[PDB]
């Protein structure tokens, strides 16, 4: 029969549920971004398209804090992905008010599993279009996390999504290639900014600013901090440089 | 677009959401608004709508507090509903903790608010655009909120119908009126003219003209009728 | 929409949902089976990480609902993390109500009681996973349980799930049929995962190297899941015959 | 009332006396105070007498479908924690006052509950307002690996320690016993110390005393 | 004040040889002011028959209520309820207001049309059942009905004895209670047939 | 995300057919032949357990159920469906009558009981009706032996013998013939036995047949003693070698 | 979300017809014929048995005669399990009024409720309707014998004989030639089984196959269903066997 | 402790009802009708607490006018009474209860029989000859105990309530301001206006 | 009732007495005060019986759900557990809670939860109605860092003399070590205690 992607917690004849594919469709049409993880920590960043010069620069954040430690970023339909982080600040404050501990994780990254999956249940709403990427530091270790608006995530070295996922994720296999003994807090953030420089030919189209944010337990004594200043300067250096 | 656009828990195969685009379809129509702002004040000009020549000018500008404003363009009523929301968030952050709410936060607080009614079902998008100005902590702020939840600072832009007139026009004038400090007049001088950019056949009248400015030392006032005479 | 979208019979008297969500379990093209030892269980299955920027420890369909039952689930990550929470809750919930560990059957009938509902009830879709539950009982002893989106359950004396299922069982059932008995007449449960790899690879047709595998044994005390490490000393031994 | 319960070498007993009382009116002579939960756990209540029958069969009847769902026979534990959380529940309001022992495939148990909802474990217990002449015997005489037939002895003579010394007990002694191979033994008034002496006169009337003033027959079939 | 002791009254029954009896004053009172005479407190439901004592608005009640119960049962067994069935019945019925519970304290009595057995039963206010052989008291003058039963009673007694001995028990603790009295009834009941006898009594 | 299906899944069709209920019924006929059979002092009921997969257990699965110490029950049809109301059915006989009358409840009843949880799923919002029938077999005292049986659609009838699912046509004419009014327990196990044993393919023995019986009350099932009037259970599962035993007999 | 499986139930057809009560109508004409007579002196209450087997066991059976009550009873075309549904909101009903004002229920009243229950299920709730028929054979205290007729829309009219179920037309028919005012209860039982046996989709009209109910007139109301002999008797008496 | 006395003669039913309303020091009315008309043949009389009295009045009135619209029959006496019973046997175990008494008199068309009911707050219901609320009875009942016949005329009837009302005056605290008297009969409910 | 636990080098030892009174009957003179939540975390009880009871098994059924899911909980986490449940609810609970645990990290941690919700992590902590005796001795004689011989002793004295005053405790002394070895066990007796 026909039909079979109209409604959400639907299968499709060849097991599918056809309006989570679609909602993909909406994360690879929007804006790339990336995750590394480092020795002690994590670095987020993301490619913010300046539509117009109209748009005030460094003005319109996309990086979200959950509790202290966590960065959380997204690709695809930005409010879904604001919708995502909220849910998941609620779901750290329960956790850090029955359990104190602040929440580890991947605690973290089943809950925000368990509720995005969740929209994949019923009828009555749709899937999240976002892929999000994002982590901390906690009582043992760094973690990166990527999760798919099936509710889908893993564990990652490196990650990327949106629109130069592909440009990111060869330029991600190659930096666990040179530098595979471990790759620093620092040097992450600089590598970040090359590859987010690099996938960005896929939207050569527009002028963009570049947005990094890390977590270190060096660095940042474990607590999530936008790369600002002057170390963000040397990274977007680093990248003019190493792309020409 | 036929079989994908009956509600706003359907994606397209292609990853679109119809019920939000038609929104957005409503804003278009929707008559021309404009604001722009400096370092120390932020301006809005609306071009107000009459039905017949018999009737009134569809008002365009809504204070929120003392610091805080905006315009609409698109079904009036959904802005009656988000502007009133902004009013009370506005008024928590006054009372709870003696704090004027930051114009970034309203922006977000918006998006949120909208984002509901588009994984809601028995809900719908929002009809409307809205441009917001303030004065807070940091300065003079514009945003324009999209009924997709998008919400986004700028120095200056224009929603509705030809708005792409005074669009165009603030991007050639932008490094110009981001420098007019301490100067207010000369910024709503500024905003007239981007919005003179789309009109086609009319000009500017004291009963269609409706301004909006506020800043440093001055608080949200709207200027309509006579008032606006100044600037014609 | 048809009788064909929602839970709802079709003329032939068919749940096409429910047939289409069992498809679902095998879209992530990995098999497992669980046999039983004299005092253990074990259960096997594939591990396929494609992806190097895939951390591989957090890359696993094997999961630990109590001190005592181990789940396997096969079927897409979402649905059987999902499954894996709520059993570990029923699971705590029954200790708390009842006063002893709830046992593997018990779970099993309680999550299959839980499938039926969606069968029923249009709201809801069924979940595209088949559960395989492991456990020693404290009454029953060495214990295999098993979950569909149909809302079935049943024990086995051995059984396999995946793309592969039926070679697998069949090559399980012949083993059973020359040995005369119900399980792996063997003391330690090390020799028992090596039963079961063997017999796995057998009827695959494929060697396994140390990262293609893993593995869950469950003991009178515990149950617990195996290391690349702890598997590549059993991959040896196999290899000496 | 006074009610005890009593673990043996490869079991446990428990014994309840049979007088139920309205404040000093004694009621009902031979109360039955010892209550079957399931086939093999038994359970003695003292307190108000509605709120321990009341208490016993409802944990029963879930008892009894919770065994049927697990396919499992029912243990005592789980009679223990069901009945403690609903009396807490009712935050000391139902005054169940309760032993509650027998046999299942881990074991003989003996355990006691009070109206808030707290428990004990013991070899001996007793409850009731015979609560402290029973205990003056049990801890008189019990020991480690008593025999079926010491362990009823010492359980019947401590409910008659309260019959004779507490006013609130108590006529006869009922006893059950769980012994871990065999099947529960209910034994109804074990014990029958106080007959009563036959009395001095008969008081049968004769025929025609009673001065009635209207008769007819009432109809029953419809 | 003490709701079983505004309108008074008492009910007792007991058993002989293949028989029941139950019998009833007829006060109504309220407080000192006897208020009718005409009060009967013995009802049934085909061969079930139920007594209840105490606050009589709840008597009232209990009454239409085991009425609309067990025409509820004929209506869905095919058969009439049994007095051991009732029973329980009365017991589940009472608990269910176990924290605000009906002023009463009902007593059963029948014959079993099946096993032939004579049985009585009576309740505390919450439901507890008392099953006695002997006899059942209840009401406003129970101690002076457990004195007088205590004595007056032996098993096994023949209809026409029964019923000397259960009014004179009736009658004589009537007379030492304030609240109770102004007539009385007694039924005696055998397998095929029921009697309704009306005693005479002192009217003060 | 709630239940926002608060409209019937069953509605009629202009030819007066419930079509939901005709379609759970084709369910029940694909199921697997049960059957039931009265005698004078007793009631059988017997299915096979077919099972999917030989690696699977048979016994870990019952398709013969206690209901109460008095009834039992076996269907044809989706066995996750009478899971569930084997379930509902026990909790029903206490909520609905062990805790008010302090009695099980007697077989046309429970039986009715059942029929109105499946009428329900006939009308209620967002659900389909169930996939089974159900024969329920029991005793009690006013009513003596009963057999009952039950659809989809929430009817029932009372059977002197009858049987559901694939083989029922054949079955049901074959118990047409050989049942009498004066049958003993012993003789409808016989004729039991051979009825599905027409509609049995595979293997036929005592692990792949399940029969229970209600008849004598059996004292030594009921776990305590010194009450004597408690008697019961009247329900027994036959085992695996009571079934083989009788088999040569055949 | 939802809203595409709704087959909404209680619309209007451009007619002005409802949907579900006509074709819930069309559901109650293929079961057994029922017929109802009121005599000078009692009522009858005579249905047939569209299912019927040799090992069908008709001494414990009911299915289209029932009690509401010692002075209502009921025969039922339809669904019915749809049938005892509403019957024991009716037996409830009936003692819901008789604990409020020590009277038994008028027979109307009851079949006013009943009627209106019945024609909620057409206007809200988005349910099915019940696809049921009642024959109402009662008498009260105030208009004595009476006979109503009740369907799936929740209208009822007053009858002195009429039919529902199978071959109305047909029934009614020969109920309006052979019907006297002045009719007698016996005289009113022969035209009843007269009737279907001139009616049935069935061969000869065998007791077996019959339920069978009278309610007459010491100064009192009895209320009688016939037994399977008791039947077979009047089968004979009137010359039909 | 109003007045609300009732007697049941042969042919009739009759209800007096003290005339007073006393407001703590001061009496504010003294021609109070205690009484409310439940259907045509059908009359209940009140007291106790204020507001209470005649709001369950009122209330238990268009109760049973909406049930003699709705059948176009009217309710008898007993079914009344047993209406009104239910009705406050409700309230008794409810948050606030009604703090009310009643008196009923009805002439039963259909028996052709009159009845009077007296039932308290509480939902405590008896059929009587005669009957009072309150103190009232403490007063007239060894009146009414003696010369009470179940075949008296009205007029006999109203002759011995004047007894029973000097009774009251002569022996009773309070000045209760007289009574009114309504009769219930085969014909409805007439209103007796000479009592002096 | 007399409660303590102290850390040492190696771990963490609770105590406790093994009495409990309705009244001044000794309604059980064994009870096992010593409560385990999880693995290597335990807690002393005080208080109602009841109510210490529900709110242990409460925390033991949180920490057996957070186990299934984020692996085995901290000894600071089950403090904040039971301070949960008695912050939230202390309009109704009488307890008062020390809670005791070990892991290789911070080796012993103690807590105590008095009536009202606070929590306060110590090295040693004491409670019960016989604690106010032996505040002085405890304080004199408690060292940081002691050995498992040394910190059986201490714990053994303290509650002898907690034992010797109050009333409401006695019995036998239990103790449970909770170090990196595992889980061990002690009991003594009075004929050992008392002559300490
Ligand atoms: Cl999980
Ligand atoms: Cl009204
Ligand atoms: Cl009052
Ligand atoms: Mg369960
Ligand atoms: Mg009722
Ligand atoms: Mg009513
Ligand atoms: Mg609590």
């Amino acid at each position: 029969g026909t039909g079979y992607d109209l409604s959400n917690s639907v299968f499709s004849p060849d097991g599918r549920n056809f309006q989570v594919e679609y909602a993909v469709k909406a994360v690879e049409n929007g804006t790339t971004s990336i995750g590394i993880k480092c020795n002690d920590g994590v670095v987020f960043a993301v490619e913010k398209l300046i539509t117009s010069k109209l748009l005030v620069p460094q003005k319109n954040v996309k990086i979200q804090v959950v509790d202290r430690h966590i960065g959380c970023v997204y690709s695809g339909l930005i409010p879904d992905g604001r919708h995502l982080v909220n849910r998941g600040r609620e779901e750290a404050a329960s956790f850090k008010k029955l359990y104190k501990t602040p929440i580890p994780i991947p605690a973290f990254a089943d809950r925000l599993g368990q509720y995005v999956q969740a929209h994949t249940l019923y009828n009555s709403v749709r899937p999240f279009g976002v892929s999000t990427i994002f982590g901390g530091v906690d009582k043992n270790g760094a973690h990166l996390y990527m999760l798919e608006p099936s509710g889908s995530y893993w564990g990652y070295k490196g990650a990327a999504t949106g629109k130069g996922r592909q440009s990111a994720k060869a330029e991600l296999e190659k930096l666990v290639d040179h530098h595979p003994e471990g790759l620093s807090a620092r040097e992450a953030v600089k590598q970040a900014a090359k590859i987010i420089y690099l996938a960005h030919e896929d939207n050569k189209e527009k002028d963009f600013e570049l947005e990094i944010s890390w977590c270190s337990l060096s660095e940042t004594n474990g607590l999530h901090k936008f790369v600002k200043g002057d170390l963000l300067q040397e990274a977007i250096d680093f990248a003019q440089k190493e792309i020409n | 677009r036929n079989n994908y656009d009956g509600d706003t828990v359907t994606f397209s195969p292609t990853g679109r959401l119809f019920q939000v685009e038609y929104a957005l379809e409503a804003i278009k129509q929707g008559s021309v608004t404009v604001g722009l702002r400096s370092n120390t004040h932020a301006v809005l000009v609306a071009l107000k709508r009459n039905a017949d020549e018999l009737s009134s000018y569809q008002k365009k500008i809504i204070k929120c507090d003392e610091h805080m404003g905006l315009s609409l363009a698109g079904l009036a009523p959904d802005a009656r509903v988000l502007s009133n929301y902004l009013r009370q968030q506005c008024n928590y952050s006054s009372l709870v903790f003696n704090r004027k709410l930051a114009v970034e936060r309203a922006g977000h607080l918006l998006c949120d608010k909208a984002q509901k009614n588009t994984q809601s079902y028995g809900g719908r998008p929002y009809g409307v655009g809205l441009l917001i100005i303030g004065y807070d902590k940091s300065g003079a702020h514009l945003l324009e909120f999209q009924p997709s939840g998008n919400v986004t600072e700028l120095y200056g832009t224009a929603i509705g119908a030809r708005s792409q007139g005074a669009k165009t026009y603030l991007e050639r004038t932008l490094d110009t009126f981001i420098k007019i400090d301490g100067n207010p007049d000369e910024l709503i001088k500024a905003g007239v003219e981007a919005i003179s950019q789309s009109l086609r056949d009319e000009s500017l009248t004291v009963d269609n003209l409706s301004i909006a400015i506020v800043g440093k030392d001055t608080p949200f006032t709207i200027y309509d009728g006579e008032a606006v005479a100044k600037y014609i | 929409g048809y009788d064909r979208h929602i839970t709802i019979f079709s003329p032939e008297g068919r749940l096409y949902q429910v047939e289409y969500a069992f498809k679902a379990t095998n879209q992530t093209n990995i098999n497992s089976l669980a046999v039983r030892g004299k005092d253990c269980t074990v259960v096997i299955s594939q591990k396929k990480v494609p992806d190097k920027l895939l951390d591989p420890t957090t890359v696993s369909y094997i999961f630990c609902i109590s001190r005592t039952i181990g789940m396997v689930v096969n079927g897409p990550i979402p649905d059987a993390r999902n499954a894996a929470l709520r059993a570990k809750a029923e699971a705590a919930e029954f200790r708390y109500k009842y006063g002893y560990d709830m046992p593997c059957d018990v779970l099993a009938k309680r999550m299959a009681n839980l499938s039926q509902i969606y069968t029923q009830r249009a709201y809801m879709r069924p979940l595209g996973v088949i559960l395989t539950f492991v456990s020693v009982d404290e009454e029953l002893g060495p214990s295999i349980y098993k979950t569909d989106p149909a809302g079935y359950y049943v024990g086995y004396k051995a059984t396999a799930t995946g793309p592969k299922q039926q070679e697998i069982t069949t090559n399980l059932e012949n083993h059973f049929k020359k040995s005369k008995i119900d399980h792996i007449n063997e003391e330690s449960w090390e020799k028992v995962v090596e039963f079961a790899i063997t017999h796995m690879i057998d009827a695959l047709g494929t060697e396994f190297s140390k990262n293609d595998l893993e593995v869950g044994v469950a003991t009178k005390d515990k149950f617990f899941t195996l290391s690349a490490e702890n598997i590549e000393e059993r991959l040896v031994a196999i290899a000496e015959q | 009332t006074t009610i005890v319960g009593v673990k043996f070498n490869n079991g446990v007993v428990i014994a309840a006396d049979t007088r139920s009382t309205q404040g000093p009116i004694v009621a009902d002579k031979n109360c039955a105070k010892l209550h079957r939960i399931s086939p093999k756990i038994w359970c003695a209540g003292a307190g108000t007498a509605a709120d321990t029958e009341a208490v016993t069969q409802l944990i029963g009847s879930n008892i009894e479908l919770h065994s049927l769902y697990t396919s499992r026979e029912p243990r005592v534990v789980s009679a223990l924690q069901m009945l403690k959380q609903h009396l807490f529940k009712y935050q000391g309001h139902i005054g169940a006052y309760l032993i509650v022992a027998g046999v299942d495939p881990t074991g003989s148990h003996l355990f006691s509950i009070h109206a808030h909802g707290s428990t004990d474990v013991g070899y001996y217990l007793s409850l009731g307002s015979g609560s402290l002449a029973a205990m003056a015997v049990l801890e008189s005489h019990w020991k480690q690996d008593l025999t079926k037939e010491e362990a009823i002895k010492l359980a019947s003579d401590a409910i008659q320690a309260g019959i004779w010394n507490d006013l609130g007990s108590g006529s006869n002694v009922d006893v059950c016993v769980m012994e871990i191979g065999k099947d529960a033994e209910y034994l109804r008034n074990y014990l029958t110390p106080n007959v009563r002496e036959e009395k001095q006169k008969s008081y049968k009337f004769p025929r025609g005393t009673t001065a009635v003033l209207k008769e007819s027959i009432v109809n029953i079939c419809d | 004040s003490d709701p079983s002791s505004i309108n008074g009254g008492i009910v007792v029954a007991m058993t002989g040889k293949d028989c029941v009896a139950i019998a009833c004053d007829l006060r109504l009172g309220s407080q000192s002011l006897g208020v009718s005479n005409k009060f009967e407190k013995i009802f049934h439901y085909g061969h079930v028959f139920l007594g209840i004592t105490g606050l009589a608005t709840d008597v009232t009640t209990l009454n239409e209520m085991f009425r609309y119960k067990t025409n509820l049962y004929k209506l869905k067994e095919e058969r009439a309820i049994e007095p051991e069935t009732f029973t329980q019945l009365v017991s589940s019925s009472l608990y269910e207001r176990r924290f605000g519970p009906y002023f009463v304290g009902p007593v059963v009595a029948g014959i079993n049309s099946k096993s032939g057995k004579p049985f009585i039963a009576g309740f505390d206010l919450i439901g507890c059942i008392d099953e006695a052989k002997d006899f059942i008291v209840s009401g406003t003058a129970s101690d002076q009905l457990f004195g007088m039963c205590e004595s007056l009673y032996e098993p096994n007694l023949e209809p026409e004895d029964l019923f000397e001995t259960i009014s004179q028990a009736l009658l004589n603790a009537a007379d030492r209670d304030a609240l109770s009295g102004w007539g009385a009834v007694v039924y005696i009941i055998k397998k095929d047939e029921v009697v309704k006898r009306y005693l005479k009594m002192r009217q003060d | 995300m709630t239940d926002r299906y608060s409209f019937s899944l069953t509605t009629f069709s202009p030819s007066g057919k419930l079509g939901q209920i005709d379609y759970a019924l084709t369910a029940v006929k694909q199921g697997v032949t049960s059957l039931g059979i009265k005698a004078t002092n007793g009631v059988v009921i017997a299915t096979e357990k077919k099972s999917s997969s030989p690696l699977a257990m048979s016994e870990t699965l019952s398709k013969v159920s206690l209901l109460t110490p008095d009834i039992g029950a076996v269907y044809s049809g989706m066995g996750p469906d009478y899971r569930v109301l084997v379930d509902k059915s026990r909790k029903v006989a206490h909520t609905s009558y062990k805790r008010i009358y302090g009695e099980y409840p007697p077989t046309k009843l429970l039986v009715s009981e059942v029929a109105k949880i499946m009428q329900e799923a006939t009308q209620s919002g967002g659900v389909r009706p169930f996939g089974v029938s159900l024969l329920i077999a029991g005793h009690d005292e006013f009513n003596g032996f009963s057999l009952y049986q039950v659809d989809p659609s929430g009817s029932y009838f009372p059977w002197k013998a009858t049987a559901i699912g694939k083989g029922s046509v054949a079955a049901k004419t074959f118990l047409e013939k050989r049942w009498n009014d004066e049958l003993e327990l012993e003789d409808a196990i016989h004729i039991a036995l051979l009825t599905l044993k027409e509609s049995v393919e595979g293997e036929f023995n005592g692990d792949t047949i399940e029969l229970a019986i209600i008849g004598d009350e059996n004292p030594d099932l009921l776990g305590y003693t010194g009450i004597p009037t408690d008697k019961g259970p009247r329900f027994r599962k036959l085992t695996s070698q009571e079934i083989n035993d009788r088999l040569e007999a055949l | 979300g939802s809203r595409r499986y709704d087959s909404r139930t209680t619309i209007f057809s451009p007619e002005g017809r409802l949907y579900q009560v006509e074709y819930a109508l069309e559901s109650i004409s293929h079961a057994g014929t029922a017929i109802g007579i009121m005599a000078s002196d009692g009522i009858v209450l005579a249905a047939e048995r569209k299912v019927t087997s040799t090992l069908l066991e008709q001494d414990t059976s009911t299915e289209k005669l029932y009690k509401l009550n010692d002075k209502i009873a009921v025969a039922v075309a339809g669904l019915t399990a749809d049938a005892e549904i509403l019957i024991n909101t009716a037996r409830i009903h009936a003692q819901n009024y008789l604990k409020t004002y020590n009277e038994d229920i008028p027979v109307e009243i009851l079949v006013r409720r009943l009627s209106d229950i019945k024609q909620g299920y057409t206007q809200h709730g988005g349910l099915r309707p019940f696809g049921v028929s009642f024959i109402y054979a009662g008498y009260d205290d105030r208009y004595g014998y009476q006979l109503y007729t009740s369907n799936p829309s929740g209208n009822y009219t007053g009858w002195k004989a009429i039919s529902v179920g199978a071959n109305t037309s047909a029934a009614q028919t020969l109920l309006q030639m052979d019907y006297k005012d002045d009719m007698k209860v016996d005289d009113a039982i022969e035209l009843a089984l007269k009737t279907l046996s001139k009616t049935t989709d069935s061969s000869a009209l065998t007791y077996d196959r019959l339920e069978f109910a009278t309610i007459r007139k010491d100064g009192e109301v009895y209320q009688k269903i016939f037994k399977p002999q008791e039947i077979k008797d009047i089968l004979v008496k009137t010359g039909i066997t | 402790m109003d007045i609300i006395l009732g007697i049941r003669v042969q042919d009739s039913v009759i209800l007096a009802s003290s005339k007073a309303v006393t407001r703590g020091i001061s009496v504010l009315k003294d021609s109070d009708d205690k009484t409310r008309q439940l259907s045509p043949h059908t009359l209940m009389s009140f007291a106790g607490e204020a507001g209470d009295t005649v709001q369950f009045a009122e209330y238990i009135q268009a109760n049973i006018q909406l049930y003699s619209i709705r059948e176009d029959y009217e309710l008898s006496p007993q079914a009344v009474s047993s209406f009104v019973r239910q009705e406050l046997a409700k309230s008794i175990r409810s948050r606030r209860p009604y703090q009310v008494n009643v008196l009923i008199g009805g002439y039963d068309k259909k028996k052709n029989k009159p009845e009077l009911y007296q039932i308290d707050y509480l939902g405590t219901k008896v059929e009587l000859p005669y009957g009072a609320h309150g103190y009232s009875g403490f007063y007239t009942f060894s009146l009414l105990d003696h010369h009470y016949r179940p075949d008296m005329t009205t007029e006999e009837g109203l002759d011995l309530l004047k007894l029973c009302v000097q009774e009251l005056e002569k022996r009773m605290p309070m000045d209760f301001k007289g009574v009114i008297v309504k009769i219930v009969d085969k014909d409805g409910i007439r209103q007796v206006d000479d009592f002096q | 009732t007399s409660i303590m636990a102290v850390t040492f080098k190696d771990g963490v030892i609770l105590g406790a007495d093994s009495r409990t009174t309705t009244g001044a009957y000794i309604a059980n003179r064994v009870t096992d005060k010593l409560t385990r939540v999880h693995d290597k975390i335990w807690c002393c009880r005080s208080g109602s019986a009841a109510d210490t009871q529900a709110i242990a098994d409460i925390v033991q059924y949180h920490l057996e759900l957070y186990t299934s899911q984020y692996g085995t909980p901290s000894t600071e986490t089950a403090a904040s557990v039971f301070k949960e449940l008695c912050y939230e609810n202390k309009d109704n609970l009488t307890a008062g809670i020390i809670v005791a645990g070990y892991d290789d990290k911070n080796k012993g941690e103690v807590y105590t939860i008095p009536l009202g919700g606070s929590v306060h992590k110590l090295p040693y902590a004491i409670a019960g109605s016989g604690s106010t005796f032996i505040y002085g001795y405890c304080d004199k004689n408690f060292r940081e860092n002691m050995s498992k011989e040394e910190t059986v002793d201490f714990i053994k004295h303290s509650l002898s003399q907690a034992i010797k005053w109050d009333g409401s405790s006695g019995g036998v002394i239990r103790m449970v070590v909770l170090t990196a070895a595992g889980v061990e066990r002690l009991i003594f007796y009075p004929d050992e205690y008392e002559q300490l």
